[PDB]
C-alpha cells in the first residue's frame, strides 16, 4: 500500500482553500485570506510539493503573482522565476524580476538553495542560470531583459585544462561536469543569443562552429550533440544571409567590414571570410544563390560574352585553346597586358 | 539522405573548384610552367532576423498547454467579474438602506 | 492567431473592471451628494 | 558587453504605462493618458523601435 | 536512506515531466 | 532523467547499501543481467548505461 506522496501529511481545511485559489485564479479569495488570515502559511505545499507561487505561475496568474511577491515570506522564488522563462511568461518574468532579492542583477549569472524547489533538487539541473534558460527556449525578449541586466553565458574551458576548480568538478562528478559544458555550449549556440549579444554575430558564430566541430571529434562522447550545435550555428549565418535585400547588405554579409579591409587583388571583393566559409565547411552559406551570384562574377571576370553563352559553344573554345595554345602561350610570354593578356 | 543536400555537396564542391582559380598563380599550362555604414546595415539585418523568428516562432502549431492559459484566464476572469458585481449590489443595497432608514 | 484570442480577453477584462468601477464611483457619488439633504 | 539595442536609452516612466497599454489593450489609461497629458510624446519606442 | 531519497526525486521528474509532454500534443477539436 | 551519478546508479543498479559489492572494485550487475535476459534493448544501448 505504497503511494508516491509528495508532502505524506494532509492539508487543513483552510489551506486546501488558499491552494484551490491561488491555482484556478480567484484573485479576491486570494486577498481575503493573503490579509484577514494570519494563522495561514503562505509556503503550504499540494500533493506535488508545489505552493501558491508555483501554482500561480505555473497558470499565468499575474495577479496573483503580483499579489504574492509582497509577502516577505515566500519561498521558491528563483525557481518561479525559471519556471516562467521555461514557459515563456514575459510579464511575469517583469513582475518576478523586481523583487529585492534579484536588485542589481546579483543572481542572474553564474551552494546557495536559491533556484531549488522541493528541499531536496532543483527543477532544472544545478548549472542552469536564467539566461542559459532563456538562450534554451529561444525567448529573444526575456534574453534582451537579462542581457540589459548585465548577464552573460560564461564560455566553458578547454577539454584538456587543469585550473584548480576544473579538476575539483571532474573528481565530485565526471557526469554532470559533461553535462555542464554542454548546456552551456547549448545556451551559447542559439539565436536568440547570438544575435542579441554580440556586435558581429556572423563571426562569431562562424568561429563557434569551428569550435563545436573541433570538440565533436576531441570529446568522442556527445558527439552528436556537439554536431547538432555546429548546425543550427551554421543555420544562423545561412538565415542571416537570406534576409539581404541591397547589395550593400550582402556585402556585408559575404565581407566583412569593407571600410577596414584590404582590397583584395584585383578589382574584386575581399574574399578572406568567403574562404573560412569553405575551411571551416558551411556548405549552406557557399551554395546559397546571394552567394553564387557575387562568385561567378570573378569567375567570368572579363567575360561577358561566353558568361551568356550555351553550352556546346563552351566546348568548341576549349577545342580552339586545344588547336592554338603555343600562339596564347606566347602572348603571355611577350607581350602582356593586352586585350588577350 | 535529404534531396536538397544533394545541390549543395555539388555547389560546394564546384565553388571548390573556383576558389583554386581565383588564386594569382599558375597561369600557363602543364607544357609551359618550364619555361559607419557597417554597423548601420549589420543593425538593420540584426532586427530583421529578430522580427522575422518571431514571426516563424508564431506560426509553429498551438499545442495543448497554450490553450490551458486561455482557460485560465477566462476563469480569472469570471472570478473577478461575479466578485465586482456582487460587491457593487452590496454596497448600493447598504447606501439605500441607511437613506431609506431615514423616511 | 491563439494570441489574438488572448488580446481580445485582455481588453474585455480592462474595459469590463473599468466600467465597473467608474459604475460603482458615480453610484456612490450620487448617493452621498442625497444623503448630505437628510 | 555590447547588446542590440534598438533605441539605445531608457524610458521614462509615463511612456513605460503608455507603451504597456498600448500593446496590452488598457483603453481607458489610453484614453486617459491621450487627453490628460501634454507632455507626453505619441511616438516614443520601446527596446524593438515600435 | 539514500536510495529511497534519490527513487523519490527521479519519480518527482518523471511525473512532472510527463504532464510537460502530455502538454506538447496538438489540440484537437474536443 | 539521470542528472549524477548517484541517480545513475540507483537506475542501473538497485539499492547499493543492500546488495553484495560484487566481484571486484566494480558495481553489482544484478539488474543490468536482468535487462540482457529480459531483452530490454534500449536501456542497455542507453549512453548512461
Amino acid at each position: 500500500a505504497y503511494m508516491f506522496s509528495d508532502r505524506s501529511t494532509s492539508l487543513s481545511i483552510e489551506e486546501e482553500r488558499f491552494l484551490d485559489a491561488a491555482e484556478y485564479g480567484n484573485i479576491p479569495v486570494v486577498r481575503k485570506m493573503l490579509e484577514e488570515c494570519h494563522s495561514l502559511n503562505v509556503n503550504c505545499v499540494d500533493y506535488m510539493g508545489q505552493n501558491a507561487l508555483q501554482l500561480a505561475v505555473a497558470n499565468e496568474h499575474l495577479e496573483i503573482t503580483e499579489l504574492l511577491l509582497k509577502k516577505e515570506n515566500l519561498s521558491r522564488v528563483g525557481d518561479a522565476l525559471l519556471l516562467a522563462i521555461s514557459k515563456g511568461y514575459v510579464r511575469i518574468v517583469e513582475a518576478i524580476l523586481s523583487h529585492p532579492a534579484f536588485a542589481e542583477g546579483k543572481r542572474l549569472a553564474t551552494q546557495d538553495d536559491f533556484y531549488a524547489y522541493d528541499e531536496d533538487g532543483t527543477r532544472f539541473s544545478h548549472d542552469v542560470t536564467p539566461i542559459i534558460l532563456a538562450a534554451h527556449c529561444q525567448e529573444y525578449e526575456i534574453v534582451h531583459t537579462l542581457l540589459r541586466k548585465g548577464a552573460r553565458i560564461e564560455r566553458p574551458h578547454d577539454y584538456f585544462c587543469k585550473c584548480n576548480d576544473c579538476n575539483q568538478k571532474q573528481k565530485h562528478d565526471s557526469f554532470s561536469h559533461s553535462r555542464s559544458r554542454i548546456n552551456a555550449y547549448k545556451g551559447l549556440a542559439s539565436p536568440a543569443y547570438l544575435s542579441l549579444s554580440s556586435e558581429d554575430p556572423v563571426m562569431t558564430a562562424l568561429e563557434l562552429s569551428n569550435e563545436l566541430a573541433v570538440l565533436a571529434n576531441i570529446e568522442k562522447e556527445f558527439k552528436n550533440d556537439y554536431k547538432k550545435l555546429s548546425m543550427q550555428c551554421k543555420d544562423f549565418v545561412v538565415g542571416l544571409l537570406d534576409l539581404c535585400r541591397n547589395t550593400e547588405e550582402v556585402e556585408a554579409i559575404l565581407n566583412g567590414d569593407v571600410e577596414t579591409l584590404q582590397s583584395g587583388d584585383h578589382g574584386r571583393p575581399n574574399l578572406s571570410r568567403l574562404k573560412l566559409a569553405i575551411k571551416y565547411e558551411v556548405k549552406k552559406f557557399v551554395a546559397h544563390p546571394n552567394c553564387q551570384q557575387q562568385l561567378l562574377s570573378i569567375w567570368y571576370e572579363n567575360l561577358s560574352g561566353l558568361r551568356q553563352q550555351t553550352m556546346a559553344v563552351k566546348f568548341l573554345v576549349v577545342l580552339a585553346v586545344a588547336i592554338g595554345l603555343p600562339f596564347l602561350a606566347l602572348i603571355y610570354w611577350f607581350a602582356p597586358c593586352s586585350k588577350m593578356g | 539522405e535529404i534531396e536538397d543536400d544533394a545541390d549543395v555537396e555539388w555547389k560546394f564542391a564546384r565553388a571548390k573548384l573556383w576558389f583554386s582559380y581565383f588564386e594569382e598563380g599558375r597561369t600557363l599550362p602543364v607544357p609551359f610552367n618550364l619555361v559607419r555604414q557597417y554597423q548601420k546595415i549589420m543593425k538593420r539585418l540584426i532586427k530583421r532576423y529578430v522580427l522575422q523568428a518571431q514571426i516563424d516562432k508564431e506560426s509553429d502549431e498551438v499545442n495543448e498547454g497554450e490553450l490551458k492559459e486561455i482557460k485560465q484566464d477566462i476563469s480569472s476572469l469570471r472570478y473577478e467579474l461575479l466578485e465586482e458585481k456582487s460587491q457593487n449590489t452590496e454596497d448600493l443595497a447598504e447606501l439605500i438602506r441607511e437613506l431609506g432608514e431615514k423616511l
